[PDB]
């Protein structure tokens, strides 16, 4: 029962939804993607101006 | 003189036999809650296996 308990606690990590991916690594991927999208928007604006 | 210890023992063992059986029914609830929580955890973890396969 203890084995089941900390296995569930380790896999859930405080979220009701399962967390297969590393959560802070996942939001790191998300912020990298968002900042890359902002840089791409600036770059495409510069491409349109050029 | 043979009646009195037999009568006393017949009075005593009648309540002695029903005694100590309360330990079983008070230990039953711990096993019941453990089994029920682990069973709903089992179905939740089967659904977690399915959702993890989807993810």
């Amino acid at each position: 029962n203890k084995d089941v308990d900390m296995l569930c606690d380790t896999l859930y990590q405080g979220g009701n939804q399962l967390l297969l991916s590393d959560q802070e690594l996942t939001e790191q991927f998300h912020k990298v993607e968002s900042q890359l999208n902002k840089l791409n928007h600036l770059l495409t604006d510069i491409l349109a101006d050029v | 003189a043979s009646f009195i210890p037999a009568v006393n023992d017949l009075t005593s063992d009648l309540f002695r036999t029903k005694s100590k059986s309360e330990e079983i029914k008070i230990e039953l609830e711990k096993l019941e809650k453990n089994l029920t929580a682990t069973l709903v955890l089992e179905k939740c973890l089967q659904e977690d296996v399915k959702k993890a396969e989807l993810h």
